[PDB]
DNA sequence: GGGCTAATGACGGCGAATACCC
DNA sequence: GGGTATTCGCCGTGTACCTCTCCTAGCCC
RNA sequence: CGGAGAGGUA
């Protein structure tokens, strides 16, 4: 947060739109639309059933299903368990494990 | 004795090797390609004779390609007593010591300082049979010209930590002592000792990095006591993790540890082997915190401490005093203020980078280092390669040098050292010397040296092509078709082998000849 | 497979084409270095200039061998001519320091 | 014929100009102008030239003196 | 067009190596870590190999 | 062969580029597409690059093989030897100047270092996105500095005919025109005489080194901006149609058709005095096309139909892996060569190898022809061909004769040393 | 498999050693998400490889 | 046009660091033009606008004036070197090439501004016809 | 008919352009 | 200030052969 | 004989 150069939604969206697309003078509505489509539209970002299942299993949820799109709770969970893995409470996942 | 047993500049075949064998000799100076002064090529005698024949190297033999392929062929085979514990001589022979910084002190201790001291084991002849490196601080019950049995501990030290043995008597004054910054308060007295720990040499504090704790050894009267015979200064400037064993206010004898610096008992995992290791020697890749060397002789001291990275001023006794240099703050150092250093003396501890070895320790030193490391890699797989190939590869890596004082250069132009020598020879031959001209050799990797070729054709056609062609076009270069590969591309007799006689003739046919 | 004379490319005089008479075998730069390690100097010149690229050289040497002798013409390989032309194609000049 | 070049290497230590002189000798026995000094076995000019050089009958001295002299008699 | 491109010119739509019933049955049971969405041949890769 | 001792490298002037070309390329056509006749004066032009056939004009005018030292005076075809078509080069006259892609995105940006101004600004001005003061007047702002639209306008109303600023390669050409190298060299060396600061003298020396490099190269920096773009000879980028709906051919021909189409459109727009926005956009996309032709990879991928793969540009097959392709790898194949599986022969002396009879026959074919014609066993090359293809017992003795002393080299494909 | 992958970024020593961490979000279709660490222990986010 | 041309020349206040540039590296250019502008007033602007009715011609004459000030500045450095040598200066060879002694060295900014002022006076005289 | 006509699951190295503690 | 200390692109990728496909198409005229 | 992708070989 201290290093973060933005402190409000509009500036964050503008910067995200800019680093998605170099040039292209940004408007708030366009940045909002792009951010919603890339992560909250069920026509551009889908995990599918297996993706959601593995997503819940990695984060240790009892659920085996859920929405195909990313959500705020999912992102904050990824934050929390990544911080945990830095803390040593979590364990790195194998990359060639057949699971 | 001074009896000559080898003729002037003659090839050393099997009979000469034998004659050296019964008349045992420890070392032989041989004309190397690195020492070769021949321009645009290599002297025959400077090379050797290793071919499919016992005769001397033939004139016109493309030895560079042979060396490259002789290094490449065993590449397919490359896959990927105790050190730093105690020196135990496993044979029977005289004990000899080289580059000692040591003074004999009480309890019969030959306390040897610095890492620059080497221990040979001279056999019945001048030849050595065992070799070891004596670290900073050691206890020796043996001396020069003393016979020792096999498996005998001629030199020993604590395998888990390095103790700093005091060499003079008197109280210890804690200089540059700031409480809470330089060291943390920790007093554990068992018999008069303390557990004060100097903080890690990464980041100590705000004030413990701008100053560095030191321990001066002075007599009861307080007068400064010097140590004649060693470059280790009387004021022990404590490095990181140096636990101060001796407290202030107690007279110390000679033979007592002052500071303990823990070690890893050897086997540190910072090494890589095999084909990538050979490649990175040939590319002169930075070894990821190289042990930087003392780049000039003379007394040394700290400068403006902790300006991000600490500056160390080396002031020669007759040279240019303002010679501050840089030191990163993530290394463990061996040299402290008021310690006499010289060319090639290590500043930090770790692997050496080839660049600083070449620039400072000399071209022969870097050639020896590269040859030794590459040949060791080939020994690991039990494949033997004549070192003349590694030597010619080294000679090819260092074709460039940076000009300091120019004759026709621009005081910073990295120029072919061959061209630098031909110009300095031309100017010295004439009755006028201009300016000049001073050059310092710098090492380039195989890729960089190939791009630093005099001819743009070779670099362009077999490495980065766009960049080389653009630089050639903008610079307006011209190449006299030089090496073999240029003629390979052009498609005419390469100046080597049976072709060498032809092209050489053409070189005579030029200049209206 | 083997061959002595047959198909050639329409961009260069290197021998390749089909399987009615496949082109000559690819004597790469590795084997060029192998010859360079020997005093193999002429052999490189025949195997790169007259046996590979120089169409004038190819014809002259074929006529010479048929005529009952083994003599060579030096030649100017067409591969370097192609490289020269396309360097000139980018507005980067190549010229010959005529002897 | 001869398969080993050791004797020619001993005669011509450089063994690169040896290739040149052997090629010269072989070419003007193959191309008209002279005849071999060592009797034939339906062998190619190569091994004939090798066997000559091993016997020390043809070298750079013999070759260039023969070239000189044949130039004087051909010119006038 | 998309379906035909997938089934004809993909990098995992391979001509069946058909000289033995073993060749067939291995080719159909093959598991290629390559392809779109997976590895690349120039990986090295020492971990995944 | 041609005699030479050295190769020079230098940048190309528009004048000598025009000297290279024997004609101006105008039409962006290779053939008539559905009809396989080449279009003049398109990328393939007998009037420009010479006839496709040997010693005969291709217009329907000359069929006699006599005009090889003179050109066709009945039409525009420059009838010569067919080999001339492999060496004649062409050119296209760009309506607007275009930058060379290498001198822009390369880490040692030669334009950037010569102008002492970052490649980010170079791409912004070249992409028609930012103004730069090109040799202003008494303006309070800097003589040479970047500007975007708003400050450029504010200056335009603020400063009249004392302010010049332009778009694209025209602006960079103006800067490079305005620079005199010798004057700057003299200025810097005079400054070194008075200046005594380490940094000032060091940067003076660096600028002097670059300037003397350009001076000794004999290259005017104006030559470094492309006014005329040379087009490679047709044969070295040959036209090979594939039967069916596809019209596939060399990628170079496609890229050059793109560039010539763009040049024709831009020239048409300028001839009609089109509005500034349209001609500027046409110039931008012409810059895109030329930079794609010179080197695909620094301006965004240029993709062809039905294949998600960039077209190979001039630089892409200049560059090679490993090494320049056609010189020795890849691949430099060679005649009189063969390949076979190897068997053990334990009856062979150390100087011998066992070679198949068929391989010996069709490797040593010219030797067989020569020996057969010398021994009177054949009367012509055709007779030798018949004799060798019949593979009778007669040619076996001939092959024995030609193989008796003649040695051959055996070679392993992975060659790690000379004994390989 | 699409999901959450906590892998380790190695070789980022910068004369300080220390293995860093990375959390990658893989969808079956869409843009990947990347939460990687830095030597300053500051969390940096990349959409795809932006 | 105007028989009198106001000048901003030979002022003691005209000594100030001329290192203004909006991009990287401060060496020559982006200062020479500013130098010979600072020695002229706006009256020069109006005079050249009335005298010359062609913008390319105006820019060409601006380049001519810049080349004139550069030539005069080079003359100033060579004169400074000559007078220093007559004053007993020595060629100091440093690892940047040639320079003069510290007590004999001048500075580029003052020479440049003197050249600019003198050329501005010359141009003002040129406007007086 | 057609004449123009328009991504990471790489890895290691490295130079260039800023980034950041003391 | 300055020296890391990153971040931003460029770049390199054994050899040679065999087999196999699969090859600018959109489109407003 | 214009160029990509795949397998197998060494």
């Amino acid at each position: 947060l201290r290093v973060d150069p933005t402190n409000d939604r509009l500036s964050a969206l503008v910067e995200i739109y800019r680093m998605m697309r170099p040039g292209e003078p940004p408007t708030r509505e366009a940045a909002e639309s792009l951010f919603e489509n890339l992560f909250f539209s069920e026509d551009r970002y889908d995990l599918s059933a297996v993706g959601r299942m593995k997503f819940n299993r990695s984060l240790l949820r009892e659920e085996i299903e859920g929405s195909g799109i990313l959500s705020k709770d999912d992102i904050i969970d990824v934050m929390k368990k990544l911080i945990d893995i830095r803390n040593g409470k979590g364990e790195v996942d194998d990359i060639d494990h057949l699971g | 004795t001074a009896d000559i047993l080898v003729p002037r500049n003659t090839l050393l075949h099997e009979q000469w090797c034998d004659l050296l064998e019964e008349n045992s000799v420890d070392a032989v100076k041989v004309r190397s390609v690195v020492s070769c002064d021949t321009d645009f090529g290599v002297c025959a005698h400077c090379y050797g004779r290793d071919l499919a024949r016992g005769h001397i190297i033939n004139k016109g033999e493309a030895i560079g390609v042979i060396a490259a392929q002789s290094i490449g062929e065993p590449g397919t085979q490359l896959t990927m007593a105790a050190a730093e514990s105690s020196i135990q001589v496993k044979n029977k022979g005289s004990i000899k010591l080289s580059n000692v910084k040591s003074v004999v002190n009480s309890s019969g201790k030959l306390v040897i300082t610095s890492r620059n001291t080497e221990l040979k084991l001279i056999d019945e002849f001048g030849r050595t049979k065992e070799s070891y490196k004596v670290p900073y601080g050691a206890v020796l019950a043996k001396g020069d010209g003393e016979q020792v049995a096999g498996g005998e501990t001629v030199a020993n030290w604590d395998p888990h930590t390095m103790p700093v043995i005091t060499e003079v008597s008197g109280f210890v004054r804690f200089t540059d002592m700031i409480d809470g910054q330089t060291i943390t308060r920790q007093t554990d007295e068992l018999t008069g000792l303390s557990s004060l720990v100097v903080l890690d040499s990464a980041e100590r504090t705000a004030g413990g990095k701008d100053l560095r704790p030191a321990l001066k050894i002075v007599d009861a009267q307080g007068n400064d006591v010097l140590i004649p015979g060693t470059d280790m200064p009387a004021q022990y400037f404590l490095p990181g993790k140096a636990i101060v064993q001796l407290e202030d206010g107690v007279q110390i004898s000679s033979g007592d540890t002052l500071a303990r610096i823990p070690q890893e008992s050897g086997g540190t995992k910072d090494i890589t082997g095999g084909l990538p290791r050979v490649a990175d020697l040939f590319e002169a890749r930075r070894p990821k915190e190289p042990a930087i060397l003392a780049e000039i002789s003379g007394i040394v001291s700290f400068g403006k401490e902790t300006k991000g990275k600490r500056r160390l001023v080396i002031t020669p006794v007759d040279g240019s005093d303002p010679y501050e240099e840089m030191i990163p703050k993530w290394r463990q150092l061996n040299v402290f203020e008021g310690e006499r250093v010289e060319r090639g003396d290590v500043i930090s501890d770790g692997p050496e980078a080839p660049h600083d070895i070449l620039r400072l320790r000399g071209v022969h030193a870097v050639t020896r280092y590269i040859v030794n490391e590459v040949q060791d890699v080939y020994r690991l797989q039990g494949v033997k390669i004549n070192d003349k190939h590694i030597e010619v590869i080294v000679r090819q890596m260092l074709r460039k040098a940076t000009i300091v004082n120019a004759g026709s250069s621009d005081f910073l132009e990295g120029e072919q050292v061959e061209y630098s020598r031909v110009k300095i020879a031309n100017r010295e031959l004439e009755a006028n010397g201009k300016v000049g001209a001073t050059y310092s050799r710098d090492l380039l990797g195989i890729t960089k040296a190939s791009l630093a070729t005099e001819s743009f054709i070779s670099a362009a056609s077999f490495q980065e092509t766009t960049r080389v062609l653009t630089e050639a076009a903008v610079a307006g270069k011209r190449d006299e078709l030089r090496g073999l590969k240029e003629n390979v591309i052009v498609g005419r007799l390469i100046p080597a082998g049976t072709g060498y006689a032809y092209h050489q003739d053409r070189m005579r046919r030029r200049a209206a000849g | 497979h083997a061959r002595s004379t047959g198909s050639y490319s329409l961009v260069t005089q290197q021998p390749l084409g089909g399987k009615a008479q496949f082109g000559g075998q690819r004597f790469g730069e590795m084997e060029v270095w192998a010859l360079e390690a020997y005093g193999a100097a002429y052999t490189l010149q025949e195997m790169l200039t007259v046996k590979s690229d120089d169409v004038n050289g190819r014809t002259k040497m074929y006529k010479n061998i048929v005529d009952g002798n083994h003599q060579m013409e030096p030649g100017m390989p067409e591969s370097f001519n192609v490289l020269l032309k396309e360097i000139r194609s980018l507005g980067i000049n190549i010229e010959l320091e005529d002897e | 014929a001869r398969v080993t070049v050791q004797d020619a290497v001993e005669k011509i230590g450089n063994r690169f100009d040896l290739v040149l002189v052997a090629a010269r000798r072989a070419r003007q026995m193959q191309v008209g102008g002279k005849d071999p000094l060592v009797p034939e076995e339906n062998d190619k000019t190569t091994v004939i030239a090798l066997r000559e050089i091993e016997e020390g009958l043809i070298n750079n001295q013999i070759l260039d003196v023969r070239e000189r002299q044949e130039q004087q008699e051909q010119e006038a | 067009a998309a379906v035909k491109e997938f089934f004809g010119s993909s990098q995992l739509s391979q001509f069946m190596d058909q000289n033995n019933p073993l060749s067939e049955i291995t080719h159909k049971r093959r598991i290629s870590a390559l392809g779109p969405g997976g590895l690349t041949r120039e990986r090295a890769g020492f971990e995944v190999r | 062969t041609e005699e030479f001792d050295a190769i020079k490298i230098a940048l190309a002037s528009p004048d000598m580029i025009r000297s290279w070309s024997f004609g101006e390329v105008k039409k962006p056509e290779t053939i008539n597409y559905r009809t396989f006749k080449p279009e003049r004066d398109g990328l393939f032009c007998a009037r420009i690059f010479g006839p496709v056939k040997d010693y005969e004009c291709l217009c329907g005018k000359y069929k006699r093989l006599k005009h090889r030292g003179v050109i066709c005076e009945k039409c525009g075809v420059e009838v010569t030897q067919t080999k001339v078509r492999r060496e004649r080069m062409g050119h296209i006259e760009l309506a607007s100047p275009t930058a060379h892609i290498w001198f822009l995105k390369s880490l040692p940006s030669r334009i950037g270092l010569l102008l002492d101004m970052p490649l980010r600004d170079i791409e912004r001005v070249l992409y028609f996105e930012s103004y730069v003061v090109i040799e202003g007047g008494m303006t309070n702002l800097e003589r040479q500095q970047i500007l975007t639209e708003e400050q450029y306008l504010d200056a335009l109303e603020e400063f009249g005919d004392e302010f010049d600023a332009k778009m694209g390669a025209e602006a960079i050409q103006a800067l490079l025109k305005s620079m005199d190298l010798e004057q700057e060299c003299e200025q810097l060396r005079e400054e070194l005489n008075e200046t005594n600061s380490e940094t000032k003298r060091k940067k003076l020396t660096k600028r002097i080194k670059l300037l003397e490099a350009f001076v000794q190269s004999g290259n005017k920096p104006e030559w470094m901006i492309l006014t005329v773009l040379p087009v490679l000879p047709p044969d070295l980028r040959p036209l090979v149609p594939l039967d069916g709906g596809r019209f596939a051919t060399s990628d170079l021909n496609d890229l050059y058709r793109r560039v010539i189409n763009r040049n024709n459109r831009l020239k048409r727009l300028l001839d009609l005095a089109a509005p500034d926005i349209i001609v500027r956009n046409e110039k931008r996309m012409l810059q895109e096309a030329v930079d794609a032709l010179l080197d695909n990879g620094r301006r965004g991928r240029a993709i062809t139909g039905s294949n998600k793969r960039p077209l190979k540009s001039l630089a892409d097959m200049i560059k090679g892996k490993q090494g320049r392709f056609r010189q020795n790898l890849l691949g430099k194949r060679v005649d009189y060569s063969g390949r076979s599986v190897i068997t053990v022969g334990p009856y062979l002396r150390l100087h011998q190898c066992g070679l198949p009879k068929k391989m010996a026959l069709e490797l040593f074919k010219p030797f067989i022809y020569g020996k057969l014609e010398l021994r009177g066993l054949a009367t012509t090359i055709k007779a030798a061909k018949k004799m060798v293809e019949r593979e009778e017992a007669v040619v076996w003795d001939i092959l024995d004769e030609v193989i008796r002393e003649h040695p051959v080299l055996l070679n392993r494909a992975p060659t790690l040393h000379r004994l390989g | 498999s699409p999901g959450v992958f906590f892998d380790s970024d190695k070789g980022k020593t910068h004369s300080s050693g220390k293995v860093l961490y990375n959390a990658r979000i893989i969808p079956y279709r869409g843009s990947w998400l990347d939460f990687e660490f830095d030597p300053k222990d500051n969390l940096f986010v990349r959409i795809d490889r932006r | 046009m105007t028989k009198i041309t106001v000048n901003y020349t030979v002022d003691v206040k005209d000594i100030q660091p001329k290192h203004v540039r909006s991009e990287s590296n401060p060496q020559n250019q982006n200062k020479i033009r500013r130098a010979w502008v600072l020695s002229l007033s706006d009256n020069a602007m109006e005079v050249i606008q009335n005298k010359i009715k062609s913008a390319p011609a105006r820019h060409a004459y601006y380049e001519a004036i810049d080349r004139e000030v550069s030539n005069k500045w080079i003359e100033l450095m060579r004169k400074h070197t000559t007078e220093s040598l007559n004053a007993g200066a020595k060629f100091i060879m440093t690892s940047c090439g040639e320079r003069l002694e510290d007590d004999y060295c001048g500075n580029a900014d003052e020479r440049l501004i003197v050249a600019a002022q003198i050329v501005a006076e010359t141009i003002a005289a040129d406007f007086n016809r």
